[PDB]
């Protein structure tokens, strides 16, 4: 996740 | 409580967001990374506030949930009877630039060249030209295109970061910040203007700004514009005045972004700020402007007359448009 999506 | 906290990419921004943190009385502070993805993260953890970024960084921030609030507007002949801070953002135009001597170099024999990118990710530099190229190629084989080239942020060992060049000490090789000597709109202009690769992508702004007198900076004191040409999408070639006829694309502005539960809060400082360092601001020649940085577009573009509000209150995926964002999409899905 930091890449959120 | 009521400062703001900027994130600076690199060393260069850090120094200059130092000098704006004096000036301001602290109210605006500063965070450091090494890189754009990693200023995003601080944000996030709330360790950072917001930092001004690429249509492309737009995206992957947007998706986490960060939210445009302000943009750069530069100067504009058609909306002119309004003022800057609520004028309308035009965007710029993404272009493919080539030294006039290389004749015969047209967009379909890009093949096998070699090529100069802002650095990966961003979209006049990587999202517009690979995304075109993937498309018009029916391949996801865009890091075996080009022979070899310079595209910031991509593996210091791959031919993406062959023509890279590093710092002063030839360290930071293909680091997507200004340490390296290639990175940005005026570093990829850079490797075309020294014959290190045959083709730049940058935005049609950039080549004024570096020809013809514009920058008296060593490498760019003598370029005149006639010595370069804009590639067209339909196969041909033509004179760097002609951008608004041969582009590859036009971009939405850079912006600012925040969390959205700061982006009120960092939005009326950034009003004030402006104010006092911006183009016509109360303190610019005199101690600091905000603008500047001596061609190279640090934490700002040079060319910005002031930041926008926005109007529509858009979430990313309207900011940046739909062409685009399904544009950026579809290149995605390859990597
Ligand atoms: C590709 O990208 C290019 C760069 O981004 C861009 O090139 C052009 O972009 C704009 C828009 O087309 C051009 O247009 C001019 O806009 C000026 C404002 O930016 C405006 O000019 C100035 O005129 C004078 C002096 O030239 C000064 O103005 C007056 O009024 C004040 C009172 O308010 C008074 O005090 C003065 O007496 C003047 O009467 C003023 O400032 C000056 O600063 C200049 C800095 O060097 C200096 O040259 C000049 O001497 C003045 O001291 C105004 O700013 C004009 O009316 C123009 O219409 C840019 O000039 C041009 N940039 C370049 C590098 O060529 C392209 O449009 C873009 N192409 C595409 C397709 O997108
Ligand atoms: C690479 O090739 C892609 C596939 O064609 C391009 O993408 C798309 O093409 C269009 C342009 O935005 C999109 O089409 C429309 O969206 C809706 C419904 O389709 C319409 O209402 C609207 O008018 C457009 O006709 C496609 O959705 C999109 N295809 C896919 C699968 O998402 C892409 O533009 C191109 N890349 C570059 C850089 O040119
Ligand atoms: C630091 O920010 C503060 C807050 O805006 C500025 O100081 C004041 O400015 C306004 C104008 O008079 C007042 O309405 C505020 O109430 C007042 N706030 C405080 C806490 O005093 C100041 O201009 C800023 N300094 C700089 C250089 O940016
Ligand atoms: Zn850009
Ligand atoms: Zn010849
Ligand atoms: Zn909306």
């Amino acid at each position: 996740l930091e890449a959120c999506a | 409580y009521t400062r703001v906290v900027w994130c600076a990419v690199g060393p260069e921004e850090q120094k200059k967001c130092q000098q704006w943190s004096q000036q301001s009385g602290q109210n605006v502070t500063c965070a450091t990374a090494s890189t754009t993805d990693d200023c995003i993260v601080l944000v996030l953890k709330g360790e950072a506030d917001a930092l001004n970024l690429d249509g492309g960084y737009i995206y992957t921030a947007g998706k986490c949930g960060l939210v445009p609030v302000l943009a750069e507007n530069r100067k504009s002949s058609k909306h002119s009877s309004l003022d800057c801070v609520l004028r309308p953002t035009e965007g710029y135009l993404a272009v493919a630039v080539v030294k006039k001597a290389n004749e015969g170099l047209t967009w379909n024999s890009l093949k096998d060249k070699k090529s100069c990118h802002t650095a990966v990710d961003r979209t006049a530099g990587w999202n517009i030209p690979m995304g075109l190229i993937v498309n018009q190629t029916g391949s996801c084989a865009f890091d075996e295109f080009f022979s070899q080239s310079c595209a910031p942020g991509a593996d210091p060992k791959s031919r993406l970061c062959a023509l890279c060049a590093g710092d002063d000490q030839g360290l930071d090789k293909c680091v997507p910040n200004s340490k390296e000597k290639y990175y940005g709109y005026t570093g990829a202009f850079r490797c075309l203007a020294e014959d290190v690769g045959d083709v730049a992508f940058v935005k049609n702004d950039t080549v004024w700004e570096n020809t013809n007198g514009e920058s008296t900076a060593d490498w760019a004191k003598n370029l005149k514009r006639e010595d370069f040409r804009l590639l067209c999408l339909d196969g041909t070639r033509k004179p760097v005045t002609e951008a608004q006829s041969c582009h590859l694309a036009v971009a939405p502005n850079h912006a600012v972004v925040s969390r959205s539960d700061r982006a009120a809060h960092v939005e009326q400082v950034l009003l004030h700020q402006q104010a006092l360092f911006g183009k016509n601001g109360k303190n610019c020649p005199d101690k600091f402007c905000l603008f500047k940085s001596e061609t190279k577009n640090l934490l700002f573009n040079d060319n910005t007359e002031c930041l926008a509000k926005l109007g529509g209150r858009p979430t990313y995926e309207e900011y940046l448009g739909t062409e685009y964002v399904t544009a950026i999409a579809n290149l995605k899905k390859c990597s």
